[PDB]
């Protein structure tokens, strides 16, 4: 209960036996700062324009797409994750994992 | 032998091209999709590229076996000192250059005696091959050498030199008395044939064409090489008009630097 304990090096060398068999497949870091949180500054405004916009895998479901995919998404504006619109499976689909973010992301 | 050692090159490249092309077949189908605006410009291109790469693999496989059909079939320390002499032959070709004969000559204006045995040594150098032709050197008149040449069963040619340079050349057939009644070589006469008199003009134009101010040996060598094409007379049709006879005349005129029988009208 509240350990604040650094795991021992005996675990570290056993985790160094991991690349003997297992290598890291991939990750998905959510906080892509597409919003203006990492673009503006007080007394330093940016005179924006419209439409200038100064490896593509779905953030919600784990279905890999192509380089320039085709399927459409609803814009989860709060964090930029691709809340993709039309799920591939509907006749056999989970009815809450899709419906929890049927509106927006958390 | 090197015919198999160079015919193996196409196959040893083709198998690696098969590996690369099947890798392309794998990853392009594995690349997913690149729409590039319209879908009809992509999904109709999907079957196009899927036919393209698979058919490239197929044609590579196919051209593999026609190459496979035609083909057939101190320990290492002193080996290193062997092939360097063989690459010295390439080193001889390193300093050759393609500039060759062509130069950038301007006007030659500012601001001799040689023995006839040298002429004999000149004529002995090229008579040693082409056994179908013969050379008979003679000087019954002065030190100038005029030569009798027989060409198989076809031509008898008198070739007069003077001052080690060219004087004259007259060609006749095979069944005429090229000598006179006295037995000396004839000097001033005519070939008494329309084709022969027509091609003597071509010979006169050719002798004024090969122009070396210092080196007449290559002039007369190119002249006799040009004459060597004339043992194919009455046997090869013309290269542009198809038929032999242009107004009853078979092709004779060999072009400069491109030896093939033509006419004056046929150029
Ligand atoms: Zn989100
Ligand atoms: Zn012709």
């Amino acid at each position: 209960e509240g350990p604040a304990s650094e795991p021992d090096e005996a675990l570290v060398d056993e985790c160094c036996l991991l690349p003997s068999q297992l290598l890291i497949p991939s990750l998905d870091w959510l906080p892509a700062s597409d919003g203006l949180v990492s673009r503006l500054q007080p007394k330093q405004p940016l005179r924006l324009q419209f439409g200038r916009a100064p490896p593509k895998i779905d953030h919600l479901r784990r279905l890999h797409l192509g380089a320039c995919p085709t399927e459409e998404c609803k814009a989860c504006t709060r964090c930029g994750c691709v809340t993709m619109l039309k799920s591939p499976n509907r006749t056999t689909a989970v009815k809450q994992w899709e419906q929890r973010w049927i509106k927006n992301c958390l | 032998v090197s015919v198999n050692l160079e015919a193996f090159s196409q196959a040893i490249s083709a198998i690696q091209a098969l590996r690369s092309s099947v890798s392309r077949v794998f990853d392009c189908l594995k690349d997913g999709m690149r729409n590039k605006e319209t879908l009809e410009g992509r999904e109709k291109a999907f079957i196009a590229h899927f036919q393209d790469n698979l058919h490239s693999v197929n044609r590579d496989l196919n051209e593999l076996e026609r190459l496979s059909n035609l083909v057939g079939k101190l320990y290492s320390q002193l080996l290193q000192a062997y092939k360097w002499s063989n690459k010295l032959q390439y080193h001889a070709g390193l300093a050759s250059g393609l500039l060759n004969q062509q130069s950038l000559k301007r006007s030659a204006n500012q601001m001799l005696v040689l023995p006839p045995q040298y002429v004999d040594d000149v004529i002995s150098r090229i008579d040693r091959m082409f056994p179908e032709m013969s050379i008979h050197l003679s000087r019954p008149n002065g030190t100038s050498a005029m030569l009798l040449v027989t060409l198989g069963k076809v031509l008898k040619v008198i070739v007069v030199m003077r001052s080690l340079f060219i004087d004259r050349t007259i060609v006749k057939g095979y069944n005429e008395n090229v000598y006179t009644e006295d037995g000396k070589l004839d000097i001033w006469s005519k070939s008494n044939y329309q084709v022969f008199q027509k091609v003597t003009d071509h010979a006169t134009t050719a002798l004024l064409h090969y122009q070396l101010p210092q080196m007449p040996d290559v002039v007369v060598r190119s002249f006799m090489t040009w004459l060597r094409s004339y043992i194919k007379l009455f046997q090869a049709p013309c290269q542009r008009c198809g038929k032999f006879l242009q107004d009853g005349l078979p092709p004779t005129w060999r072009d400069f630097r491109t030896l093939e029988a033509f006419h004056d009208t046929c150029r």
